[PDB]
């Protein structure tokens, strides 16, 4: 039987925050790039500015892809649970 | 993602275990109370989202079918080895790979569960693979998991 | 500047959902392998019984594990947000 | 864990990003504010659990010497290149490599807080680096972490 085995690992909601954070990834890496490197002359609170938003944008896609996680073991103890009828 | 008929079979058991009422569906509801029952606490959201994954036809329950479709996308499993040796790892208090079989005693006749104190004796008995009154913890598990 | 880097990653409520879990982990553990192995006669009413329980205890550890990442992370918000200070 | 002394001014700065009321203390409550702010929603428990980390004492509160100390322990910061490209990866509709110059304009100017057109400009000037109206993000993304 099965002994001590279980299922192998690896919404609108979350695909929403998915695109809208990914976007601001790539808008603050843009912005803080062109503010750091493409400039002649830096402005520190221009890059303050985006470094703030690029970290919320990181840690919000972050925090989707631990939910995922979350969600998908969920569903394995589900699936964990009707496997043991298979024994 | 192909099931056997044995397997169907057993499957609408485990149905039986999430259809609470028995009325055919698993509801959001029927999913909060047994993954509580598995002590787990998945917010309102995670229970809708765990029905929507697999609910085909969109009106907001899980039918058997849509439910033994859905297994079959899982039924590849693996090994628990490591898993089990990290549970044990909670135990080592020194880090050093070894829980003493004093210690083990303790732990299974007080946390958790718990094992009565002659269960414990059989664990034990296999576990201390030396006779050292140690448990080599990855050893044991490796054992177990053979 | 720190530019694009953010904070390198890697409770008493938690603390006892582990040790219980955990405790759990290695009883099922044991009494599977004794039904399964140390048996003459298997009987699938207790190995079932005890796999449930075997899933349920492995998925609580999982879920302490899950907890953790996710506090580690949103601790790791608040240090970054506190380092666009340094910029 | 050893601080300068500009960070410690730079770091009395960080604290009133936090000590919303600035009456010399976090709580859970300014923290909850603050994390809601930036797109994140913990629960009482983890806001409770975030102070708790780092609250010496023990009066529920988070005081400068606490918040200074603790950050002290994690200075250490690592590159963010992968999960830029992860990112990126979100718009690779046909999971190829590429984002077209027109796709990562349509992403840019709708999704998030957005671009303006010439903003976009200047960013797929920047990242189309061949000039073939495509975006190899991973290329484009190694040259602004570099
Ligand atoms: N997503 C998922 O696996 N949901 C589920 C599992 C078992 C029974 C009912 C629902
Ligand atoms: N755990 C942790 O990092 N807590 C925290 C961080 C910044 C400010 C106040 C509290
Ligand atoms: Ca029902
Ligand atoms: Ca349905
Ligand atoms: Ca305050
Ligand atoms: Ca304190």
């Amino acid at each position: 039987g099965r002994k001590l085995e279980l299922t192998k690992a690896e919404d609108t909601q979350l695909t929403k925050r998915v695109k809208n954070a990914a976007a601001n990834v790539l808008r603050e890496t843009w912005l803080i790039y062109k503010n750091t490197k493409l400039v002649k002359k830096i402005d520190h609170a221009k890059v303050r500015k985006h470094q703030r938003k690029f970290l919320q944008a990181i840690h919000q896609l972050r925090s989707v892809k631990m939910e995922q996680r979350k969600l998908n073991d969920q569903a394995n103890t589900l699936v964990d649970l009707a496997k043991t009828q298979l024994e | 993602d192909q099931l056997t008929e044995e397997q169907i079979a057993e499957f609408k058991e485990a149905f039986s275990l999430f259809d609470k009422d028995g009325d055919g569906t698993i509801t959001t509801k029927e999913l909060g109370t047994v993954m509580r029952s598995l002590g787990q606490n998945p917010t309102e959201a995670e229970l809708q989202d765990m029905i929507n994954e697999v609910d085909a036809d969109g009106n907001g329950t899980i039918d058997f079918p849509e439910f033994l479709t859905m297994m079959a996308r899982k039924m590849k499993d693996t090994d628990s080895e490591e898993e089990i040796r990290e549970a044990f790892r909670v135990f080592d208090k020194d880090g050093n790979g070894y829980i003493s079989a004093a210690e083990l005693r303790h732990v299974m006749t007080n946390l958790g569960e718990k094992l009565t104190d002659e269960e414990v004796d059989e664990m034990i008995r296999e576990a201390d693979i030396d006779g050292d009154g140690q448990v080599n913890y990855e050893e044991f598990v490796q054992m177990m998991t053979a």
